């Protein structure tokens, strides 16, 4: 059933939300948005896949993408409180995808920088997810209101808590 | 759009009560996006549509699968879910009486079986994979042994 | 036996090959357990055997579900599963006109509906909990929208 | 999550075989076993759901039964080193299911002392499965494919070690 979702996930990361700046007026249309008309200089919210179709006609330019500032930024805040489960910092849902987004334009550009770059990305992410795991694990069996967590864990994340809280569950009753 | 449905199917236990309403209103945006939205952003966004409807199906049929009741538009889709199942049961535990292939059903309604006409009430001896398809459709009934 | 299929369902990734011999043996051998077997041993050994076939099914279409090619026996029955995903894809994606709870479908097969007689080609607007059936048993086939 | 493959296991378990001393003569037959004939003084292999309908019939007993001690020394073997990941109690295929026909028979007598008998072993399982859960969850987050310690996890647990493994793989990997 994991395979399943795994699916799922990964066709929702195409309609989440990005905020992007407009550089070109454009009108148009789809079928999530309907008609829309875009302005220079004002910030909008548009579908993912949306947003990259416009991105490559120059019409407008994502904002919220990740940087390797933000990964050590990240990293230096989750060292803060290693043997707290409590103290994940909030990503959000889209967090994967734009780190995906901002190591395959590293790839694209083929640069010795670009590939120095990711690299260095892979490692801090490799410390990120070691942190965040094992306060993941520890926050799955501590049994604590968990609401402005969740909302502060990725995608892949919410999956891996909520798979181990509904094992220990279904254990318990299997032979309880 | 159909990611609304998902999600929230991707969150909670227990099957989403979608009522068909839901449904209607996004194939009635679909439809009317055919005058306005160009071809070349309608066909990628279909394609990822396509996807969600895929995947709001198996998982809902996963839900099924571990016992879950299932109530909604797609309601009479999972009760032909359990009658396939059923039929497995059936077939593994000797209730069936078959002969090489071939299952032994009762006719429920008038049906046109190789050119030949039979009513309800006739037994037709005939392959497992045509036999189930009129199972489903309540043209047939398979003979079922009783026990003892 | 049908703990032997279980076991080996569990341990193995892909859908193992049951091929149809081995399911007639093993009815056969239900069968011919009458002459020996008590009615009270029987009959609590349904219970046992008839929760491993179940087991089988639930396994074999949790692989379906998770993309695995279907192979054996019973490729007819997870093919009635294909046609149960694909009417759910279509349907989500605006490709069948419908009218509230109504679908539009072509006849394929002279049919009897509301004790009346439909010929090959003809439109016939019927609830999608009667049409899938049909639908199934090739009586019936969706009117398609090209939204592409 | 695992629900199906659960059900698999459990309803795999009711044909396991379990040794049973036969106390008085039987012959019959089953789709199982086919043509059987049972001896007074003779121990012999049956499936679980036979030798529990023989064993309500008085003509057998069941054997290898767990017991509320053998339950408190799983605990206590498990508390020396709850830390150390690597030091589960070897329990086995068959434990899950001996535990559950160990709580049925309690469940099914319904008198005081099954009562409280009961609830002390459901705080003695409740520790085991806590203090075992974490071990295996780290041993799955460390990633380590021992054969020696997979042995020693039951069907259950085993399945909840390769789905956490195989979803960090998958996730991380990818």
């Amino acid at each position: 059933m994991i395979e399943v979702k795994l699916r799922a996930i990964k066709r929702l990361s195409n309609v989440y939300t990005r905020r992007v700046m407009i550089i070109e007026d454009w009108n148009g249309s789809s079928i999530t948005t309907g008609n829309i008309e875009l302005v220079k200089g004002s910030e909008n919210q548009l579908p993912q896949w949306l947003a990259i179709i416009l991105e490559g006609k120059k019409v407008a330019k994502i904002e919220d993408k990740i940087s390797i500032e933000d990964l050590g930024r990240i990293l230096f805040q989750e060292r803060q409180n290693m043997n707290t489960p409590a103290s994940l910092v909030p990503l959000g849902k889209d967090f994967t995808s734009r780190v995906q987004l901002y190591l395959e334009t590293l790839r694209k550009d083929n640069n010795v920088e670009s590939l120095e770059k990711l690299r260095k990305s892979i490692g801090i992410l490799n410390e990120i997810i070691k942190i965040r795991l094992r306060k993941l694990i520890q926050l799955a069996f501590l049994n604590i209101d968990d609401q402005n967590l969740i909302n502060g864990m990725t995608e892949e994340e919410l999956l891996i808590y909520k798979t181990i809280k509904q094992l220990i569950k279904e254990l318990y009753g299997d032979i309880i | 759009m159909l990611d609304e449905l998902v999600k929230k199917e991707l969150s909670e236990e227990e099957i989403t009560e979608i009522k068909l309403e839901e449904i209607i209103k996004y194939i009635t945006l679909i439809k009317k996006s055919k005058t306005f939205v160009s071809s070349e952003i309608r066909k990628e966004e279909l394609k990822f549509l396509s996807e969600l409807a895929e995947s709001l199906f198996e998982l809902r049929l996963s839900k099924v699968l571990e016992g879950k009741v299932g109530k909604g538009f797609d309601e009479f889709i999972f009760d032909i879910f359990k009658i396939l199942k059923q039929f497995y049961v059936d077939l593994l535990t000797g209730r069936y009486i078959i002969y090489n292939d071939k299952i032994y059903c009762i006719v429920q309604k008038p049906l046109i079986y190789n050119d030949h006409r039979v009513n309800e009430g006739d037994v037709l001896v005939l392959p497992m994979r045509e036999a189930l398809p009129l199972i489903i459709a309540s043209y047939l009934t398979p003979y079922k042994i009783d026990i003892e």
